């Protein structure tokens, strides 16, 4: 299993300098052995060896040459150290012993699978075990998506393997917006190029103007068979894109800065790439039936048995399993419950009969049971608390129908869930063992009964306007994924649903008024999405939600993601397509093989994607699922996994210094932690972990050696740290030479790392639409159980850090800004308060103050721990009222009006107020793409976003039941009410 | 009667819908305003769905088809209260059966001076909070006792492969052993078989040992597997009060607002 703690042995997070070590002779013999907590294993077995002749038998040992050390892992592992340049303490052993053996089998694919095995964070071997035949499918089918990525990878020259490791980040249109354009003069764009002499590599400047649309070979021609670089990190241009296409341009394009380029040779980069070289492993050497229509009969599952609840008999009465047939979120027929039996004998066998016809049971039909207690003491209300979940497939993975007695394990009720079931959870057993088990019995048909192929399909399928007409079908496709369908129009779309085809975006619509409970219409329906024209990739992800289980139906989807979904976009929403993967019933879909591909294609998505998967699999519902996924990438990412690892090494031992802090030293003064601190840093084994290593934020910045001067445990409660690296590139003195992070354990990130995405994808619509919102967002990533890191936007400060009058912030922004540049800060400060203040009312961010506000030098607004959003209040104390969180504040209006008093009556008030009315539309126009993006993530785990109901927050923000004339008037009512007037109409 | 019926909930939204037929049988029903005036939007609960019929109306006459026949709501929902909706689309084979009445809106008011509502607002919303904290506070010893849990069990699993391998030096060692301990028999080198033997007890003294480390563990394990089913039990009988406590919490509300002064 994985790892309890991240110390160097069980029960102690550090080793002494000097600690005792039992050593396993071959020869029977156990030598006790002294030897430094840093000491490598090829030294180690040597003093061994050289003790040894002072024992018994020494005579039958054969040279120290031919053995090698294993031991228990704290994973409780047998591991072979076939590395001897690894240190004891980086052993990760349960107990200090070593046992000395000949090395057997393949030693190359042992050295691989324990590489695997510490990026995914539990061993590789734990998977050979597993005798569910879908998993073992899984590992040999998912394989060819792997060989076909690592063939196209080296399809060409270094050329091929190089646009793998360094991808263009390119955005998704050459086109320019209109305020963007603005920028560049008739046209033309002024960069500089460096390129480091041959001779002692000296820089040599070249300015120069070139117009936006030229390629990087066209600007390289210029110099007055080569690849172009940014100054700082490792992005290349090495796709003929437009420069301004490319971000780091047309970033540098809005900010004024002028971009600083480098020349690279490109025989230098080439030589570098590795050989991405993929091996097949071992499981893939070694590995009468009646269709579900013949089947005339109703659904009905017998309900056995259960083992234990966990409630005292004084407080509850009696206890209950709730069933229901589910297609996705919603019911095919209505719950059916047993009978109440005490809480001490939880027996039934009582044949539950569903009202739903067999052969009308659609593909992805689904089981969703529950044990729940009864508790009528208060009167005629008798309350009902679920104690235990599980879901099943009524088809497995092979179509093939379930049948006889099963056994499943039942999972703990998610904080915060008050539904009696729980349909949007994972399906299959609890791998717990010590859990409730629930005895089932699904009825036998005397023979395998299967899913009808898509042939009959057909068959049972071809077997079965006015102007006005054709608005309010219009209308239909534009709402959000959540506005009410009512039955009359259910109907009206069913009706018409071969009319639909030339209006492709209604299809998310249509595909809720089918009758999945009946067999005519679904049939009907696979074959208008068979040929259904390819819609949107922001309106394809719709399909993928909890909503549209139905193969064929997220089959079309995944089609138009790999049509249409650039590498940009792709990067973009990862986060929610990495989540909807738990929606899928089986290990092998389609969704999974295009993700994977991708990853596997593009380094840039890998990277996330495999930081994504690794930051849940400390989660049990969804561990197998991407432990599966995570083998097949690393097997086949080629040689990044050593860069993964490298990555890994180095958080294990922040989350293991900041245990220690936190634990055995939480009641030593900070003045005895820093000390602490330091001296720690200074060992060996922590300096060759956290040095020379690809950020997680971001693996185009480089993390080399660390500045101790500037590394600082926080003053807070979680006891945060903040390190300093400085970059190795040698243009470091452009982007940055101090990279800064925040490492955060203790505290969930997730929320925070959502918000920042939300964030950024609303700064985006809103570039697109002529309005720079100059906005912030830096990097936050989760990597674990409450594990973290954020970004440290340097020359910040809170607004209570700048308070230490209600001048004082204006003041504070015409110092270190004075002059010239001071309206630059003046209009930062205030296009980062507009789109500020319209996404946190959006959102519903927890209430803002002069501490969760920062100010930049730059004017820069930089908002910090958001935490909560939504209808988070709503629990807590029942009040039906959107919330303003972020209300400018006098100080924040004298910034904006340059100092001037009457703050609400000047033309610089008008102008922010045109920015947030603007801003607020604009998201209101896109409040599709949202509400779909947070539909995404209901199955992910945050308590603040559990069900739908819970995104109807967002539904009231953009009022998007009301016309954009009356949500304008809305959210100047709101904003007028929580600033106490000034927001005016013009 | 008009607006008088107890089916009519007035401005309610999905939401409040969705909770008064969360879980209930098929043919209740209830009648609400137009989300997006005066219209009106009947929900029914049929196969464990609500289902939204919009009541449309025009000119003094309502109905859910074109040709609106019924002159009133109450009308309307009386007729299909004994007829069928299957005669309006057979897909919907079901009857309004069981009303959603207000009944349960002036359930639980109890008091009806604003002072003596808000006295005991405030008593209901002090015990919420306090039995919410407590919850929360349990919840953390819940999460945390289930993680230590975890620990221990694989620890335990790594003790076990730990003494396997011990347990194989052990009869590593006898088979070598032999074909030396005879041979120093004879070559009258009694030392040296002491010197075996006394290697074979430091490792037996460390099996012995770590088998009582694993029944230490093992132990605990069982300690805070049964503390674990303590804080399960407690949950499980904190969240269905709780629930109810802040129904009641937000009814008190809901009878403060409206009695209130509205805009
Ligand atoms: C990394 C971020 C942004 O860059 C500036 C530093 N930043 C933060 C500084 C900060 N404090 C500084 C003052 O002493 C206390 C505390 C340590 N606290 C935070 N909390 C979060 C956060 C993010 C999601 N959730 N919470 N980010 C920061």
């Amino acid at each position: 299993p994985p790892r309890p703690s991240s110390g160097e042995l069980w029960g102690i997070h550090l080793m002494p300098p000097r600690i005792l070590v039992e050593c396993l002779l071959p020869n029977g013999m156990i030598v006790t052995l002294e030897c430094l907590r840093e000491a490598t294993l090829i030294t180690i077995k040597h003093e061994l060896f050289k003790e040894a002749r002072k024992y018994p038998l020494h005579q039958l040992l054969q040279d120290e040459s031919s053995y090698i050390f294993v031991s228990v892992t704290q994973e409780a592992e047998r591991e072979e150290f076939f590395d001897e340049t690894r240190r004891l303490c980086d052993l990760r052993l349960f107990q200090p012993f070593l046992k000395v053996i000949e090395p057997v089998g393949n030693r190359e694919e042992k050295i691989l699978n324990r590489e695997i095995g510490f990026a995914i964070g539990m061993p590789v071997c734990e998977f050979d075990m597993v005798k569910d035949p879908e998993v073992q499918d899984f590992r040999r089918n998912i394989l060819n998506v792997c060989k076909e990525a690592v063939d196209l990878r080296d399809l060409n020259s270094p050329h091929s393997r190089a646009m793998y490791v360094y991808p263009p980040n390119v955005e998704s249109s050459p086109e320019l917006p209109k305020h963007i354009y603005n920028k560049l003069d008739k046209g033309q764009i002024i960069v500089v190029i460096w390129v480091i002499v041959s001779p002692n590599n000296d820089k040599q400047k070249y300015t120069l103007k070139i117009n936006h649309d030229c390629v990087p070979e066209q600007v390289i021609a210029e110099a007055i068979k080569y690849i172009l670089k940014v100054c700082g990190c490792d992005e290349y241009f090495l796709e003929k894109y437009p420069l301004s296409q490319y971000k780091y341009i047309r970033s540098c394009i809005m900010l004024g800065r002028m971009p600083n380029l480098m020349l690279m040779a490109k025989e230098s980069l080439y030589s570098q790439l590795p050989m991405d070289c993929f091996t097949m492993p071992s499981y893939s050497r070694r590995i009468s039936t009646k269709s579900l229509w013949v089947i005339n009969s109703a659904l009905r599952i017998k309900i056995l048995c259960a083992t234990y609840v966990n409630v005292n008999i004084r407080d509850i009465d009696k206890i209950y399993v709730r069933t229901g047939i589910y297609h996705g979120g919603e019911p095919l027929c209505d719950n059916v419950n047993t009978q109440r039996v005490p809480c001490s004998n939880p027996r039934w066998n009582e044949w539950l009969n569903y009202d739903i016809y067999i052969p009308d049971l659609p593909r992805a039909a689904r089981l969703c049971l529950s044990i729940c207690s009864v508790k009528g003491r208060k009167g005629a209300k008798e309350e009902h608390c679920p104690l235990a979940w599980g879901n099943i497939n009524l088809f497995d993975y092979t179509d093939t129908l379930v049948s006889g007695k099963m056994a499943l394990n039942l999972w703990p009720v998610p904080h915060g869930l008050e539904d009696l079931l729980n349909p949007i959870g994972v399906t299959g057993s609890n791998p717990n063992k010590e859990t409730p088990c629930l005895e089932l019995e699904f009825d036998w048909f005397s023979s395998v009964v299967k899913f009808p192929d898509m042939s009959v399909i057909e068959e049972h399928a071809n077997w079965s306007l006015r102007e006005n007409d054709k608005e309010q079908l219009k209308a239909i496709s534009t709402r959000d994924p959540l506005s009410e369908i009512t039955e009359q129009e259910k109907d009206f779309l069913w009706s018409h649903r071969h009319y639909c085809v030339t209006i492709p975006e209604i299809l998310p619509k249509l595909l809720l008024s089918v009758k999945w409970n009946s067999r005519d219409e679904v049939a009907q329906m696979y074959c208008l999405v068979k040929d259904w024209p390819p819609i949107k990739p922001e309106q394809a992800m719709e399909l993928l939600d909890c909503n549209y289980p139905d193969p064929m139906v997220r089959g079309f989807a995944v089609r138009c993601l790999e049509k249409y979904l650039t590498d940009d976009k792709l990067s973009q929403y990862l986060i929610q397509l990495v989540q909807v993967l738990k929606y899928e019933q089986y290990l092998d879909n389609l969704l999974v093989r295009f993700l994977l591909k991708k990853a596997l294609t593009n380094q840039r998505i890998g990277h996330f994607f495999f930081w994504h998967l690794k930051s849940e699999m400390h989660n049990k519902t969804v561990s197998q699922r991407f432990g599966l996924l995570l083998e097949s990438y690393c097997r086949a990412c080629g040689m990044y996994l050593k860069h993964l690892n490298r990555q890994v090494e180095a958080m294990e031992k922040l989350i293991n210094l900041t245990d220690i802090l936190k634990q055995e030293k939480k009641d030593e003064t900070q003045k005895v932690q820093m000390k602490f601190l330091v001296e720690q840093m200074r060992r060996p084994d922590f300096m060759d972990a956290l040095q020379g290593f690809l950020s997680p934020l971001n693996p185009a910045h480089q993390l080399g050696n660390l500045r101790l001067e500037e590394c600082r445990i926080m003053s807070s409660a979680k006891r945060p740290l903040k390190l300093n690296w400085e970059n190795p590139d040698i243009m470091s003195e452009l982007l940055f030479q101090n990279n800064e992070i925040m490492f955060k354990n203790g505290d969930d990130l997730r929320q925070d790392m959502l918000t920042l995405q939300i964030i950024r994808i609303m700064e985006n619509i809103w570039q697109n639409q002529g309005l720079d919102l100059r906005m912030l967002p830096y990097g936050c990533l989760s990597i674990g159980d409450c594990v973290g890191l954020i970004e440290w936007v340097r020359n910040s400060h809170t607004i209570m850090q700048i308070q230490c009058n209600s001048h004082t912030l204006h003041q504070w922004l015409k110092d270190k800004n004075k002059g010239e540049i001071y309206d630059a800060a003046i209009d930062l400060f205030t296009r980062s308060c507009a789109g500020y203040c319209v996404a946190t009312f959006i959102l519903g961010i927890g209430d803002r103050h002069n501490s969760n506000i920062m100010v930049k030098d730059d004017g820069q607004l930089v908002h910090i721990d958001f935490g909560h959003f939504l209808d988070h209040k709503k629990k807590k104390f029942g009040y039906k009222r959107e919330r303003v969180p972020f209300v400018l504040t006098q100080d924040f209006l004298i910034v904006i009006s340059k100092g001037a008093q009457e703050c609400t009556k000047t033309r610089e008030f008008e102008r922010f107020q045109e920015m947030c009315y603007k801003a607020y539309l604009a998201i209101r126009q896109h409040a599709n793409l949202f509400i779909n993006l947070f539909s995404m993530m209901l199955g992910s785990g945050m308590p603040e976003l559990q069900s739908f109901d819970d995104i109807a927050y967002i539904r009231k923000t953009l009022a998007l039941d009301k016309t954009e004339q009356e949500a304008l008037e809305y959210f100047m009512k709101q904003m007028n009410d929580a600033h106490h007037g000034g927001w005016t109409t013009k | 009667s008009l607006q008088d019926a107890e089916w009519y909930w007035g401005d309610i939204s999905r939401e409040e819908v969705n909770e008064k037929l969360r879980d209930t049988a098929d043919g209740t029903f209830l009648v609400r305003d137009a989300s997006t005036h005066g219209d009106y939007t009947l929900t029914l609960r049929k196969g464990g769905n609500n289902k939204l019929i919009k009541i449309f109306h025009r000119d003094g006459k309502y109905g859910f088809s074109d040709p609106l026949t019924f002159s009133s709501v109450v009308e309307l929902i009386n007729h299909y209260r004994n007829e069928s909706l299957a005669q309006y689309n057979p897909k919907l084979d079901v009857k309004l059966l069981y009303p959603v009445s207000k009944y349960q809106q002036d359930q639980v008011v109890k008091e009806d001076n604003i002072e003596a509502v808000g006295k005991k607002l405030h008593e209901y919303n002090t015990q919420f909070q306090e039995k919410s904290r407590e919850y929360d506070r349990l919840y953390e010893e819940y999460t945390r006792t289930s993680q230590e849990i975890q620990m221990k069990r694989t620890a335990i699993e790594a003790f076990n492969e730990t003494i396997k391998i011990f347990e194989e030096q052990c009869q590593t060692q006898e088979r070598y052993s032999k074909e030396y301990i005879e041979k120093f028999k004879r070559e009258g080198n009694e030392k040296e078989i002491q010197r075996i033997m006394h290697n074979y007890d430091k490792l037996k003294s460390r099996i012995s040992e770590i088998i009582d480390s694993r029944r230490r563990l093992e132990e605990d394990l069982k300690k805070q597997a049964a503390e674990y089913r303590e804080i399960d039990k407690r949950m499980n009988s904190i969240k269905p009060d709780l629930i109810q406590l802040r129904k009641t919490r937000d009814q008190y509300l809901m009878w403060l607002t409206q009695k209130g002064v509205r805009q």
